[PDB]
C-alpha cells in the first residue's frame, strides 16, 4: 500500500513466543514474495524510536546529480593543411548517455525514465607546444553551441553559414565566464524514456538493435566563433548532464561485468573474477573459509 | 541599481547544486504523463527485495554453480555447512546483491538485514539446520556449541521450504561505514554461520546431495547516506563507437 | 527562485516521499498473513 | 549591499532567452494601432489551409504540369493510377505545401491530415476512384484488392467535384518524427494509392485526358513541437548587394 | 522583471492563445454545413 | 533583469564573514543528537572554574614542584613569604590557568578575579597569614605594614582548608588590555602579597614544612573581548605525519 | 539570506546566550549555601 | 530603484506633462477672440 | 540595505539635527537677556 514514508520505521519491543500454528520465520520464496519476518518476530527486541531520515535514497536526489556525458578535445588554428577527419574549429556530437559508465550504470538501473536535463558546458583551453612550445598566454575565446534536432542540417565548417541559427537555441558564452548552463525538456515522443529497448528502429531488418527511435535527441555543434590566431591552441570542451524533476519505472539488476560499446549492451567480462564472466565474485578458499576474519 | 556584492563561491560550478536555468526550448510542451507499472520513488524499495547471494564464490564454481550451496548426508555431529562474510564494501557473497549494489553507492548505512534459505532438494529429503549470527568482537565461530551462542534460528526442512534469519541491527554507533578496513569497529557487522542441527537424510532414490538458495534484504528499518560513486563500475578508456558519435 | 516562463526550468523536486515497495516485495494476489503458513 | 553570487550561465547569450533589456530610444510613441485584416497568432491555422501537392513530380513534368495528375481512360479493370509518400521530412509531393513548409520548420508532430482531389474533366466525364490509405508496416500495395483493406473512400464523380481523404492520426506514439530515415518506426506514416474503381469514360467530343489537382492540409488535432531551422533554404555567399549596405 | 520605464522593453508576449482559421479557411460569405452538399 | 552594481570588498574572502553557503551533499541526515553531559555555550563558563597558579616558578621547581609553595615556621615577624604577579599576557604563574588560557585568545578584559588557597600542613599544624591586593601605581609592598593597607584577608588555618582572596575589578576604564607593556596603565593590574600573621607553628611529629596551592579563577562579572590568535601555540615546520595525509 | 534547500547551509548561529556554570563549578550532590563553612 | 540617501540621485523625471504655449504665443493683456478681427 | 548581524556594520547616520550652541556660546550661569546691560 502506497504511503508517506520520511524515516526508517521503528521498533516495537516484543516478548517470548510460544504459539501453535504460529510460524513466522518460515516462508515461500517460491511465491515470488520476499520474506515478511520482521525483527520482532525473529528475536526478542526492545523499543527504538528510529529517527533516520530517508531523503538521500529519493531517486529525485539519487539521480539528479552532474555527470560528466561528453568530452571533446580539437585543435583551434588555421586548418587549412588538416585532414578531412580532423575537427576545424568546430566539432559535432550526436547527443548520448552511454559513453561515460558512472551515469550509465546508474541510469540502467531502471527500465523507464522521464525526466528534464540540466546542461552545463564547461571549457579549457592550452598553448600547444608542438614545435611552438612557447607560452604567450591563454586567449579569452567566445564558443557557440547549436542545438540541431533530427533533420535539421549540421553545419560543415566554422564559418558555415548554419552557425546562424535561425531557429536553433544557441548560446554563446566565453571561455572566462562561469560555464555556460541551459536546461532541456522531457523532449521524447514518448511518456519516458526507454533505457532498455528490445526492438528494432526501422520496418525493415536491418535497423539498429537495442535503441528506441523515440528517445532520438539530435546533434550538439560547437564551434569557436574567433577566427584562428596566428598559433595554435588545443581547446576542450566537457559536457555535463543533470537529471531533474525524475520519474522511474522498473528497476533492473545493476551491471556487472565492463561495459563494451555505446551502442549494445555486449559483455565479456574480466580475465578473473571479480566481475569476470564466470566468477562476478572474488573467491576465497571455500565456503567455511572467513576471508577477514579477526583473531585476538 | 541594487547595490550588491559577490561572496566567495561566486562563479563555480557545483555537480550537486540545485538551482533554476534558462529553458533552452521556450513553449515546448513535453509529451502528457501516462501511467506505467513498477514506478519507483526511493531506492530503499529496491533493497527490500530479495536477491541471492553468491555464496559459493569459490574457484571449482563456474557460473551460477556459485549461488547455490550444495549439502550431504555426514557421519559427525554438529558439523560447519558453511559461513558468509558480512561485509559489504568488501568483495563478498553480498556484494553483488540488490541491496549491496545500492548501498554501495553510499557509504554509511543502518538498519537490520534478513537472510532468507530455500532448500531444493527433493520432496523426501528431511534435515534441521541451525542459521547463527554472531556480533563482532571475535573469530568467526567454527563449532556449534560456540555459535548457538549468539542470535540463530533452527530450520525444519519441510512444506515451509524457506526459512528467514534475521540480522538485527545490533551497533554501538548509529550508522556503519563501507569502508576497506573490514576490521574497523566502525564497519565490521560479525559474521553468519550454517551447521547441520541433526542431518540431511535423504532415501536411496532421491538425489543424495542437496542445494540451497541464499536471499538477503533489508528490512524497512534500513537508510543509507553519503553518495559516492561506486566502486562497481569504471572504464580505462572510451568505449567502442563513443568515438563515432563525433563523426 | 524561478523567474523562467517554462514551468521544466524549476530546480529539482526533492519532496515526494511516497512510497510502495510491495510493487516489487509482495507482488502477489493473495496477500500473506504474518506468522500464518504461506503455503 | 545584497550578498549574491553568480550562478553557471552567467553572462551567456542564449538566442531564445526571454528577457526585458534597455530602451534605446526614451519616450518613443509607437504608431497608433490600425486594424489589419488577416491577423494570424498562430502557425497552426496556416496548416490548416489547403495547398496543393505536386504529386507528378517526374522528369516529364514542367513547371505546373507538376501540379496536377492525368488519367485516361483503360482498357484494364481495377487498375493503380497513382500514389504519394506520406513522408515530410523527406522530399516529396507534400514538402512544397503550407502544411509541409511550415511542419519543417519543427522536428516532431501529431494529429489528423486530409487529402482533398479536385476532378477537373468535362462536365460530361465519368468515373469512379477509391483512395486507400495503409497504415505502415508493409510495402505499398500495388492492387486494388490489397489496397481496399485500408482505410480508404469511394469517390464519385459528379456535381460536388471534390473528395476528401481522411488520413487518421494512427501512431503507437504520441508524436512523430521529422528524420531523415524515413524507413523509421517513428517516422514512418505509410501511403496512399489511387485506383480506378470503374473507370473513366467520357464521350468523343469531351478530352480523353483529365486532370485531377491533389490538395492537403492538416486538422485542428494536429500539432507541432521542437523548433528547428528549416532545411528548405540556406545560403553559401552573401547576397547580391548585401555588401553595399556597409558602403 | 521589468524595471524599465518604457513598456516595449518588456520581455516577450507567449500568451495570446486566441485563433480564428476560418479566416483562412473558410472565407465565404454563405457558411457550409456538415453533410449537407456545398454545390 | 535587476540593475545592480558591485560595492567594494566584493568578492573578497573575509575569515570571520557568516554568509550560506552551498550545501555540498544535498538531502543529507546528519545523526540524530543525543544528550551529552558537559555541554558548554560561553567560555566565560570554563574561566569561572578554579585551576591551580604555578606561583613557585623558579628554576630550582622541577613539574608540579612549581605548583605548590612551601612555608615554614620563622624566627622573625611579620615575614614576606610569596609575591604574585597580576599580569596575564606576560609569562607568569596566571598563565597556565583556565582564566589565563582563555583570556590570551582575546585583547581585553574586566571584572573581578577571585583566589584560593588551600593549606596542605598536616592537622596538627597551625598558622595564619594575610594576603593581600595592592592596586597599581607604585612598587610591589615589601613588609606587612605596608601590604596591609590594601585589599587583603587575615586567613585562619582550621577546619576550612581554604581561604578566597578576592581582586575587585578596580580600573579607570571600563576594560584592561593584554598588552606586552606589563607597566602600562591600561594593562597593570597590581599585585597580591602574602605575609604571615602570627607564624607556622607545628609539632615535632609534624612535617616542619607545609605546602599551599594557590588557585585562581574569574567571577561571573568578568567578560573578554577583541578574539586574537593565542601566543601559547605555534609551529615552524609541519608536523610529524602531515605529509602522509598526501600520500 | 538562505535560498539553500537544506538546513545546515544557513550561517552560523550565534544567539545562544544559555549558560549553566554550575556543571563545572559546584557538581557537588549537596550545594553550599553562602557564608555558611563548607565542611 | 533607488537606495541613495540624498534625492537628487533619483533617475530622470520625465512625467511633467503640463503646458503653457500661451506664454510664448500669445503673451498680450487683451486675449484674441477667434474669428473676431484682431485689430 | 544592512543583511549583516553586527549594528555597528550599518551605513552612516546623517539625520541627528538636534543642536545646543549655548554649550559654547552662552555657558553662564546667569543668562543674559536681550537688550538689558550684561553687566
Ligand atoms: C547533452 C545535451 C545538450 C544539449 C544542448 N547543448 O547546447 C544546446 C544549445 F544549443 F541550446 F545551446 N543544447 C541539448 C540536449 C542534451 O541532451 C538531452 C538529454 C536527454 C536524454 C534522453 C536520454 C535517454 O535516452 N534515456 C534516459 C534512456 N537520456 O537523456
Amino acid at each position: 500500500i502506497e504511503s508517506i514514508i520520511k524515516t526508517a520505521t521503528d521498533t516495537v519491543k516484543s516478548e517470548i513466543n510460544a504459539e501453535l500454528g504460529v510460524v513466522p520465520s518460515l516462508n515461500a520464496v517460491e511465491t515470488g514474495a520476499t520474506s515478511n519476518t520482521e525483527p520482532e518476530e525473529a528475536i526478542q527486541t526492545r523499543t527504538v524510536i528510529n529517527q533516520h531520515g530517508v531523503s538521500e535514497t529519493l531517486v529525485e536526489n539519487f539521480l539528479s546529480r552532474a555527470a560528466l556525458v561528453s568530452k571533446r578535445s580539437f585543435e583551434y588554428k588555421d586548418h587549412t593543411s588538416s585532414t578531412a577527419r580532423a575537427d576545424k574549429n568546430f566539432f559535432k556530437w550526436t547527443i548520448n548517455t552511454r559513453s561515460f559508465v558512472q551515469l550509465r550504470r546508474k541510469l540502467e538501473l531502471f527500465t523507464y525514465l522521464r525526466f528534464d536535463a540540466e546542461i552545463t558546458i564547461l571549457t579549457t583551453v592550452a598553448v600547444n607546444g608542438s614545435g611552438n612550445n612557447t607560452y604567450v598566454g591563454l586567449p579569452d575565446l567566445t564558443l557557440q553551441a547549436m542545438f540541431v534536432p533530427t533533420g535539421a542540417l549540421t553545419p560543415e565548417k566554422q564559418d558555415s553559414f548554419h552557425w546562424q541559427s535561425g531557429s536553433n537555441a544557441s548560446v554563446f558564452f566565453k571561455i572566462s565566464d562561469p560555464p555556460a548552463r541551459i536546461t532541456i525538456p522531457f523532449m521524447c515522443i514518448n511518456s519516458a524514456y526507454s533505457v532498455f529497448y528490445d526492438g528494432f528502429a526501422g520496418f525493415e531488418k536491418n535497423g539498429l538493435y537495442g535503441i528506441n527511435p523515440a528517445d532520438t535527441i539530435g546533434n550538439l555543434c560547437v564551434r569557436i566563433v574567433n577566427e584562428h590566431q596566428p598559433v595554435g591552441f588545443t581547446v576542450t570542451v566537457r559536457v555535463y548532464m543533470k537529471p531533474k524533476h525524475i520519474k522511474a519505472w522498473a528497476p533492473r539488476p545493476p551491471r556487472t561485468l565492463p561495459y563494451m560499446s555505446i551502442a549494445n549492451a555486449n559483455y565479456k567480462g574480466k580475465e578473473r573474477a571479480p566481475n569476470a564472466l564466470s566468477a562476478i565474485i572474488g573467491n576465497r578458499d571455500s565456503v567455511k573459509t572467513m576471508p577477514h576474519n579477526i583473531v585476538n | 541599481g541594487v547595490p550588491t556584492y559577490l561572496l566567495p563561491g561566486s562563479g563555480q560550478f557545483l555537480t550537486t547544486d540545485d538551482h533554476s536555468s534558462a529553458p533552452a526550448l521556450p513553449c515546448f510542451n513535453p509529451t502528457p504523463e501516462m501511467h506505467i507499472p513498477g514506478q519507483v520513488r526511493n531506492m530503499l524499495e529496491v533493497v527490500q527485495v530479495e536477491s541471492m547471494m553468491e555464496i559459493n564464490n569459490t574457484e571449482s564454481a563456474v557460473g551460477m554453480e556459485r549461488l547455490k550451496v550444495d549439502i550431504s548426508a555426514l557421519t559427525d555431529v554438529d558439523q560447519l555447512l558453511f559461513n558468509i562474510p558480512l561485509d559489504i564494501q568488501l568483495d563478498g557473497p553480498l556484494r553483488n546483491t540488490l541491496v549491496g549494489n545500492i548501498s554501495r553507492y553510499y557509504t554509511h548505512w543502518s538498519g537490520s538485514l534478513e537472510m532468507t534459505f530455500m532448500f531444493c532438494g527433493s520432496f523426501m529429503a528431511a534435515g534441521k539446520l541451525i542459521l547463527c549470527y554472531t556480533p563482532p568482537g571475535g573469530s568467526c565461530p567454527t563449532t556449534r556449541e560456540t555459535a548457538m551462542l549468539g542470535t540463530h534460528i533452527v530450520w525444519d526442512f519441510g512444506l515451509q521450504s524457506s526459512v528467514t534469519l534475521i540480522i538485527p541491527w545490533i551497533s554501538g554507533s548509529h550508522y556503519r561505514m563501507f569502508n576497506n578496513d573490514a576490521k574497523s569497529t566502525n564497519a565490521n557487522v560479525g559474521y553468519v554461520t550454517c551447521f547441520m542441527q541433526t542431518n540431511l537424510i535423504v532415501p536411496s532414490e532421491s538425489s543424495d546431495t542437496c542445494s540451497l538458495i541464499g536471499f538477503i534484504a533489508a528490512k524497512d528499518d534500513f537508510s543509507l547516506r553519503l553518495m559516492r560513486d561506486s566502486p562497481d563500475i569504471g572504464q580505462l578508456d572510451h568505449l567502442h563507437a563513443a568515438e563515432a558519435a563525433y563523426q | 527562485i524561478n523567474f523562467y516562463k517554462d514551468s521544466y526550468a524549476a530546480s529539482a523536486s526533492k519532496q515526494d516521499f511516497s512510497q510502495d515497495p510491495s510493487k516489487f516485495t509482495e507482488p502477489v494476489v493473495e496477500g500473506l498473513k504474518a506468522g500464518a503458513p504461506v503455503l
